[PDB]
């Protein structure tokens, strides 16, 4: 029993995107179906809901008039049609199985062993709305300068779109003390990421440290040696 | 016109 | 619609501690309230519905209470799998539902001060026409930390960005990375670049600085 989502990706503002949610293992025709979105680092926000027959729909105020929810019961699939997309619509989108209205009493007066609602969720779909275009990252070293026998060094992965980037140290040989931070979205519309590692100060002369940054969307692979 | 259909009409337009 | 609030936003507890999370509704929702758990990389899964009723398969340590405006979620003894974010959901307006902002529970630890390191812009980046100064706060607990950038003693605002890692699985600490972004011209106009760190582990705020070009 599962909800499997398809679609999503990176689109420019004003373009349209369609999300699909396919169900199996439950009687799709009986339940209200919902769409929920979670912006990065934020809470869960209501998007839209559709009745079992499809005649009834409700929407969040932010998406009303721009978003349309639809279902094809013959294929056990839920759809969200997103138009005039804005940067604010950037979020991780979830489809959730809702309540069969014949069991509305369960919300306030539970009658069964379980609540037959909000029990199945989709895996989620990332939707990023940006005017930016695919750009490879610039990799800059964070050189170890002149603490307690341990020195900090790292790499600055800057001005790349879109997510994600993978950062490894010494081709995966160095993993202890490595901290790869979450990227931040700059006002330019490009992401910037930092990766640091703490190493013994004595090792700086002997051991060479290289950060390996792979950006699959731009096919960019940069290996940058960080020298003292 | 099932009962589930009308109850959804009542809840969505309540 | 109905606005749901949760206090506190962040919570620290040890394994074996008792955790109580609060949810408040802007208007009376009777017992039309559910509780959810979300862990990073996973969808939220239902714990409690009708304020006090446990969903099937949910451990007995979770319990819920309240009717009307004020609601409570209680984990009698926190278990290692319990560290996560907890959301309340009002169902009074179903088919419309709204969530609370959430309470995030992380593992409690002895206070650990951050190790602060400042990294000047690389020579490679400076040729490109921009200067990025990176300040690293390593392995601190708790997560609350203030980084203040100072350029020739002038407090900087709006030209810095920071991000925090998730709590380390081994030592349960946090690390913070802050980046100050300036144009090469603005970078070359000033000499002293400082990163001021305020943390509970520090008796006084710690400043790490460098002179441009040294």
């Amino acid at each position: 029993v599962q909800l499997v989502q398809s679609g999503g990706g990176v689109v420019q503002p004003g373009e349209s995107l369609r999300l699909s949610c396919s169900g199996s293992g439950f009687t799709f025709n009986n339940y209200i179906m919902h769409w929920v979105r979670q912006a990065p680092g934020q809470g869960l926000d209501y998007v839209s809901g559709i009745g079992s027959d499809g005649r009834n729909t409700n929407y969040g105020d932010s998406v009303k008039g721009r978003f349309t929810i639809s279902r094809d019961n013959s294929k056990d699939t839920l759809y969200l049609q997103m138009t005039s997309l804005r940067a604010e619509d950037t979020a991780f989108y979830y489809c959730v199985k809702g309540l069969d209205v014949l069991r509305f009493l369960d919300l306030s007066t539970p009658s069964g062993e379980r609540l037959d609602a909000f029990d199945i969720w989709g895996q989620g779909t990332m939707v990023t709305v940006s005017s930016a275009s695919t750009k490879g990252p610039s990799v800059f070293p964070l050189a170890p300068s002149s603490s307690g026998g341990t020195a900090a060094l790292g790499c600055l992965v800057k001005d790349y779109f879109p997510e994600p980037v993978t950062v490894s140290w010494n081709s995966g040989a160095l993993t202890s003390g490595v901290h790869t931070f979450p990227a931040v979205l700059q006002s330019s519309g490009l992401y910037s990421l930092s990766s640091v590692v703490t190493v013994p100060s004595s090792s700086l002369g002997t051991q060479t440290y290289i950060c390996n940054v792979n950006h699959k969307p731009s096919n960019t692979k940069v290996d940058k040696r960080v020298e003292p | 016109p099932s009962k589930r259909s009308f109850i959804e009409d009542l809840l969505f337009n309540k | 619609d109905i606005v749901m609030t949760q206090s506190p936003s962040f919570l620290s507890a040890s394994v074996g501690d008792r955790v109580t999370i609060t949810c408040r509704a802007s208007q009376g929702i009777s017992n039309y309230l559910a509780w959810y758990q979300q862990k990073p990389g996973k969808a939220p899964h239902l714990l409690i519905y009708a304020a006090s009723t446990l969903q099937s398969g949910v451990p007995s340590r979770f319990s819920g209470s309240g009717s009307g405006t004020e609601f409570t979620l209680t984990i009698s003894s926190l278990q290692p799998e319990d560290f996560a974010t907890y959301y309340c959901q009002q169902l009074n307006s179903y088919p419309l539902f709204t969530f609370g902002p959430g309470t995030k529970v992380d593992i409690e630890r002895t206070v650990a001060a951050p190790s602060v390191f400042i990294f000047p812009p690389s020579d490679e980046q400076l040729k490109s026409g921009t200067a990025s100064v990176v300040c690293l706060l390593n392995n601190f607990y708790p997560r609350e930390a203030k980084v203040q950038w100072k350029v020739d003693n002038a407090l900087q605002s709006g030209n810095s960005q920071e991000s925090v890692t998730e709590q380390d699985s081994k030592d349960s600490t946090y690390s913070l990375s802050s980046t100050l972004t300036l144009s090469k011209a603005d970078y070359e106009k000033h000499k002293v670049y400082a990163c001021e760190v305020t943390h509970q582990g520090l008796s006084s705020p710690v400043t790490k600085s460098f002179n441009r070009g040294e």
